[PDB]
């Protein structure tokens, strides 16, 4: 079946970039639209953005311009890069497919000094 | 099934296309008119081995699996035959995924040629919606 | 941006009983409302697509309804494994937005 999985560091410091990868199993990433979603402590989900079939990107205006979502098709990976992070950026990060059928398990990444 | 104008309009309205991602309902009624003349059995084969299917003529290279198209992406994750329904749900659901692509509705040749930049409300006037 | 608001915040029900959760949108979203359930140490699972469309493998006690701005998720006789967080999300408007969730606990 389809299976997604996030990886990257779990500690981030303010003004540093938090970087995550999403490794895709069971299909080509070039065969779907792929998204980044985060959950803050107040059970608050935020849609960060998605990337379509040919790399076209959609970013949430709430992201202070600090986001990029790239991919490596050969590696069946796609990535989240979030510039200039703060404690406010403390969240549980998930990748998922655009239709919402499949989500990573999620990965807690804390910001705080450290 | 060959739909009437307002009949198609009503179906698209119930199924969420009016102002989906900012496109007014007239946009889709307009695209279908010129894509397929409102016929759900519309098919069109292309030099590249692909085939357009259904009321919005969705292409089997990228959007659906028809079993015979080289390098099928199948982005809507569906059999192309499902787009041939008298019931337009699968077509609509896929068209929303296509419209959510980088190109928006410009994905449809016909829509960028004859619907974009015109009074698309024309396509639903006469219809009570 | 569209804002989704769900009520109640926490819902308590006794097993076997029937429930109805609400998601409402600030302005109309057509039928482009999706529903997610999320348990402890698990990621969201799509329960219902486009207001009322059923998802492969989801148990039939999950039903969704409504249109426009007013939406409902119904569970018929909820079960012990049904307790958890439920979220609604819209796709008619970019950026996509989520409700603040409802918590389905025991009485």
């Amino acid at each position: 079946d389809v299976q997604l999985q996030e990886s990257g560091p779990s500690l981030v410091k303010p003004s540093q970039t938090l970087s995550l990868t999403c490794s895709v199993t069971g299909d080509s990433i070039t065969s779907d639209y792929w998204s980044w979603i985060r959950k803050f402590p107040g059970n608050r989900l935020e849609y960060m953005g998605y990337v379509s079939s040919f790399g076209s990107t959609f970013y949430n205006p709430s992201l202070k311009s600090r986001i990029s979502i790239t991919r490596d098709t050969s590696k069946n990976q796609y990535y989240l890069d979030l510039n200039s992070v703060t404690t406010e950026d403390t969240a549980t990060y998930y990748c998922a497919n655009w239709d919402g059928d499949y989500w990573g398990q999620g990965t807690l990444v804390t910001v705080s000094a450290a | 099934k060959v739909y009437g104008r307002c009949e198609l309009a009503a179906a698209m309205k119930r199924l969420g296309l009016d102002n989906y991602r900012g496109y007014s309902l007239g946009n889709w009624v307009c695209a279908a008119k010129f894509e397929s003349n409102f016929n759900t059995h519309a098919t069109n084969r292309n030099t590249d081995g692909s085939t357009d299917y259904g009321i919005l003529q969705i292409n089997s290279r990228w959007w659906c699996n028809d079993g015979r198209t080289p390098g099928s992406k199948n982005l809507c994750n569906i059999p192309c035959s499902a787009l041939l329904s008298s019931d337009i749900t699968a077509s609509v659901n896929c068209a929303k995924k296509i419209a959510s692509g980088g190109n928006g509705m410009n994905a449809w040749v016909a829509w960028r040629n004859r619907c974009k930049g015109t009074d698309v409300h024309a396509w639903i006037r006469g219809c009570r919606l | 941006d569209i804002v989704l608001t769900q009520s109640p915040a926490t819902l308590s029900v006794t097993p076997g009983n029937s429930v109805s959760l609400s998601c409402r949108a600030s302005q109309s979203i057509g039928n482009n409302l999706h529903w997610y359930q999320q348990k402890s140490h698990e990621s969201p699972r799509l329960l219902i697509k486009y207001a009322s469309q059923s998802i492969s493998g989801i148990p039939s006690r999950f039903s969704g309804s409504g249109s426009g701005t007013d939406f409902t998720l119904s569970i018929n006789s909820v079960e012990t494994e049904d307790f958890g967080m439920y979220f609604c999300q819209q796709s008619n408007s970019w950026p996509y937005t989520f409700g603040g969730g409802t918590k389905l606990e025991i009485k």
